[PDB]
Formats: structure tokens, C-alpha cells, sequence
């Protein structure tokens, strides 16, 4: 009561110490055990609170890994001091975790600190906590309570931060150290909860990954596959492994293609690429409606041709705007190549054919969507503006762009690769993302109370959510859980046991 | 020959679904 919490560890600590020795040169080792057990509980005993919640938290937050070692001791000795550590240590796993993703104004930086918060803790149980295993336990247990209350922010700022981790840079050329904080994606993100929603984002970041810019390694998406084939169904993994192979189909039929090219010789500068993909194992597309020059809508035929071959039983439904396209670029001071996509490769086609045009025919002759169009003017316009020059300036946006193709350009480096649109995405374009997945669980927990009731008759509700968070890769909403039962009636497998929900039976 | 010469389009697409279901 007047020294500090540490200050008091430290006293104790030599003044236990100063007791041992005593005994060693001339009081007696039998009485040692009754004098370090009454002393124990002097200075120790009926403390084991006013010490170790606020001194236990706060030189945790300090991290003085001398002092947490030595309450680590000071508290493994003593009579049930542990118990106190692990309740209180615990309690500050759970809010010192709850300080990051209950914060719906910083959601720009989450993935890293709940890095930092795992890699604290697991620090200090490897030597502040000498790697027992109670504390991993509390631990886990602490992560997994506060994580199943907030599933579907984390999981896709996570998704987020794995494809940021999937890019390919200069400055890493160790995969190791990305193959070990891919095992900390893995091992950190089962503590996190809702998958199905990060599963089906990173279908999203597969194609934004591969359909422009390059991943960060092969073994990287091969050792992922792997590993998210662990942790959830052998059934959840089927879709991304249909990714890779198909897209081995699509280089097949390219090799296809170009030995059958081989024999004509190819020689002009006009090129046309399709990987052409299955709606099975992949994110779903739906053609928009979008102009394209009419020697494209050729080779849009001439892809008909070499696609109605090989396993026929297919039949068009293409997509021309989902690319991206490398293209040399006129302009004065020098000659250099963009690589852009498809959204601008259109734009800059129509800037071949006339310098001049508008807004109204850039709405048209494009015919591209309003939501797309804004945000393809957001790329090289709104700022920037040497290639294209767009009238109204800066975020604000109006419907008056009046465009003239400029002759300048300048840059010290050739392949511009400005593409920001397509490694980018909007925020209904992420909305709509996840509600392809939120009426897509109505099919899945359709089937599991169909195949319980088929199983067991009678389930009160607080046990068919239990059955539910065993059997489902997701946590399923109290709303969701009115919705199955309620469709399940219209669909006659369920009726109301004893004339409330309390039970059920599967007659009709 | 044109403001932008063509070297290359590229595309990703899905190959659709043919028999009743």
C-alpha cells in the first residue's frame, strides 16, 4: 500500500528470497516449508485481486517481460495466484482484442493490429508465461468468444489483407517469411468467424489478382489451397481448386489455338485472348451491356468458331470488359505502352478515331453502366489528367466531361502500367459481393434442419443452433433462424411440437 | 496507324451451361 504494484512484486520477490537463506545457514529446513508458507501468505496471500488485476494488466500493457516472468513466478508459487492470472489475463485477452474490430470508424487498419495483439500474447505466453498451457487455452477460449460477435466486418478486412499479402513486389523475394505469415493467416484467422464470407471474397481476389497485375508465388496460392482445405469441408475447397484447373483449360486451348495459328502465321499487331471458365467453380458473371468496336464483335465470332469445338454442348455467354490489356499509346515526346483495362481500352479505342468527343457519346458508344463509367474517369481523370482531361476537376464529379485528347505526355518510364480500377473495387460492388452469400445460406441451413429433422424429430431451438454452429463454417443469425424455420413450414418438414416453438417434429 | 496502335486484347470469360435443367 505505498509502493507500486511492480516495486511490491520486486520486494516480495527478494524478501522470499531473503527467507530461504535463514533457514540455510542456521534456521531449520523443517520449519523453512511452515515459515515461507506463513510468509507467503503475509505478503502474498489474501492479495491475489488488488494485485493482479491492475498490476497484472498494467505491466502487461507495459510488457516488462523481467516483472510479467516474475509474477508469473510470484503467482505460480503460491496457492491459487494462477487462477487470479488466468481470469484477469484473460478478461484483458478478451478486451484487448475487443479494442480492435468493435471500432466501425477504423476499419482502414484492423488485420495488422489484431497481428500485433496475437503476437503479443503469444509472446507472452512463451516466455512471460515459460509456455504453459492453461494460458493457451484462456487464450483461445478468449479469442473465440469475442470473435463469434463480430463475424463479417473481420473476415472480409481480412480477406482484404491476405489478397494485400498475395501481391507481387520488389520488395519481397522471402516467401518464407510470407509463408510464416500465411501461417499466422491461418492460425490467427481461425479465431476469426464467418468463412463463408472471406471464401467467396477470395474467389472475388483470385480474379482480382489474376485477371490483372500478378499473384505474389505459385506455392503461395498452391499452399493456401492446402491450407483452407484444412479448417473447413472438403466440399469448401472445390470451387478454388476448379479455379486453377480451369484456368489450365484455358491454357490448353491457347496452346490450341496458337498451334493452330502456327500454320497461318500471324503477323499483325491485333490480338485476342479469352480464358474461358465454368460458372461452377468460379465467381459468377452476367454480361452488361457495353459497345464494343465492331472489329472486336469479329473477334468475338472468330471466339465463337474456335469455342463451339472441343466438348461441345457450349454456347456463348462472353465477357469483353473483365480484362486487362497491355497497349502501345501515341502521343508528342515519345511513343510509350499503357497497361490499362478494359473499361479505359474501350475509352482510349473511341481516342484513336477522332479527338473531341463527350460525355453523351462517351455515355453511349461506350454504353458502359453509370457506376462503372464515374469510377473509369476516377483512373487518369480526376487528377492526373495528361491522356484523358476531364471538365470538372477534383473528387467532385458532374455530368459534363468534355473531353480532347491531349498530344502531351510525359514520364520516365515505359510500360505506364495505370490500372488502379480493376486491382480496385466500390462499395456496392462489395455489398452486393457478400449478398450473393447472405441469401445463399438459406439453401444450406435448408438442407441441415431438413437432414436433423430426418434425424431426430423433436429439437428445441437453443439445440438447433448448437447443431448449426457445429455443422456450418459461418454463424448463423437469430433472423436467419426464423427464416429457415418459417420456409421450412411453407415447404412442410417442420410442424410446431406441443403448439410453441419450444419443439418440432418433421411430419409435413 | 491509329492514336492507339492495337497490340493486344485480352479477356476472361465463362463458358455457359447448354443442356435443360
Amino acid at each position: 500500500q505505498e509502493r507500486e504494484v511492480p516495486e511490491y512484486l520486486n520486494h516480495v520477490s527478494k524478501r522470499l528470497e531473503e527467507e530461504g537463506d535463514r533457514v540455510i545457514t542456521y534456521l531449520d529446513h523443517s520449519t523453512q516449508k511452515p515459515l515461507i508458507a506463513c510468509v507467503e501468505k503475509q505478503l502474498l496471500g489474501e492479495h491475489l485481486t488488488a494485485i493482479l488485476q491492475k498490476g497484472l494488466d498494467h505491466l502487461l500493457d507495459e510488457n516488462r517481460v523481467p516483472d510479467l516472468a516474475q509474477m508469473y513466478q510470484l503467482f505460480s508459487r503460491v496457492r491459487g495466484g494462477q487462477q487470479a492470472l488466468l481470469q484477469h489475463w484473460s478478461e484483458y485477452i478478451k478486451t484487448f482484442g475487443t479494442a480492435i474490430v468493435i471500432n466501425p470508424e477504423k476499419d482502414k487498419d484492423m488485420v495488422q493490429d489484431l497481428l500485433d495483439f496475437k503476437d503479443k500474447v503469444d509472446h507472452v505466453i512463451e516466455v512471460c508465461f515459460q509456455k504453459n498451457e492453461r494460458f493457451v487455452n484462456l487464450m483461445k477460449e478468449s479469442f473465440e468468444t469475442f470473435i463469434n460477435k463480430r463475424p463479417n466486418k473481420p473476415a472480409e478486412l481480412i480477406a482484404k489483407h491476405v489478397d494485400s499479402k498475395l501481391r507481387a513486389g520488389n520488395k519481397e523475394a522471402t516467401d518464407e517469411e510470407l509463408e510464416r505469415t500465411l501461417d499466422k493467416i491461418m492460425i490467427l484467422f481461425r479465431f476469426i468467424h464467418g468463412k463463408d464470407v472471406f471464401e467467396a471474397f477470395y474467389k472475388k481476389d483470385l480474379a482480382k489478382r489474376l485477371l490483372v497485375g500478378k499473384s505474389a508465388s505459385v506455392d503461395a496460392e498452391k499452399s493456401m489451397l492446402s491450407k483452407l482445405k484444412h479448417e473447413c469441408g472438403a466440399a469448401f475447397t472445390s470451387k478454388l481448386e476448379g479455379m486453377f484447373k480451369d484456368m489450365e483449360l484455358s491454357k490448353d486451348i491457347m496452346v490450341h489455338f496458337k498451334q493452330h495459328m502456327q500454320n497461318q502465321s500471324d503477323s499483325g499487331p491485333i490480338d485476342l485472348t479469352v480464358n474461358i471458365l465454368t460458372m461452377g467453380y468460379w465467381p459468377t458473371y452476367t454480361p452488361m451491356e457495353v459497345h464494343l468496336t465492331p472489329e472486336m464483335i469479329k473477334l468475338q465470332e472468330v471466339f465463337k468458331a474456335f469455342y463451339l469445338g472441343k466438348h461441345s454442348g457450349r454456347k456463348l455467354q462472353w465477357q469483353t470488359t473483365l480484362g486487362h490489356a497491355v497497349l502501345k499509346a501515341e502521343f508528342k515526346e515519345g511513343k510509350k505502352e499503357f497497361q490499362v483495362s478494359l473499361f479505359q481500352t474501350l475509352v482510349l479505342l473511341m481516342f484513336n478515331e477522332g479527338d473531341g468527343f463527350s460525355f453523351e457519346e462517351i455515355k453511349m458508344a461506350t454504353g458502359i453502366e453509370d457506376s462503372e463509367l464515374r469510377r473509369t474517369l476516377q483512373s487518369l481523370a480526376c487528377g492526373k489528367a495528361r491522356v484523358l482531361i476531364k471538365s470538372p476537376k477534383g473528387k467532385e464529379v458532374e455530368d459534363g466531361d468534355k473531353f480532347i485528347f491531349n498530344g502531351e505526355f510525359k514520364h520516365k518510364l515505359f510500360r505506364i502500367k495505370i490500372n488502379q480500377i480493376q486491382m480496385k473495387e466500390t462499395v456496392e460492388e462489395q455489398v452486393s459481393t457478400t449478398e450473393r452469400v447472405f441469401q445463399d445460406r438459406q439453401y444450406q441451413i435448408d438442407a441441415a434442419i431438413v437432414r436433423i429433422m430426418k434425424m431426430r424429430k423433436t429439437l428445441g431451438h437453443n439445440l438447433l443452433v448448437s447443431e448449426l454452429y457445429n455443422q456450418l463454417k459461418f454463424p448463423v443469425k437469430p433472423g436467419d433462424l426464423k427464416k429457415r424455420i418459417e420456409s421450412l413450414i411453407d415447404r412442410d418438414y417442420m410442424e410446431r411440437d406441443k403448439d410453441n416453438p419450444n419443439q418440432y417434429h418433421y411430419v409435413a | 496507324k491509329k492514336r492507339f496502335e492495337v497490340k493486344k486484347w485480352n479477356a476472361v470469360a465463362l463458358w455457359a451451361w447448354d443442356i435443360v435443367v
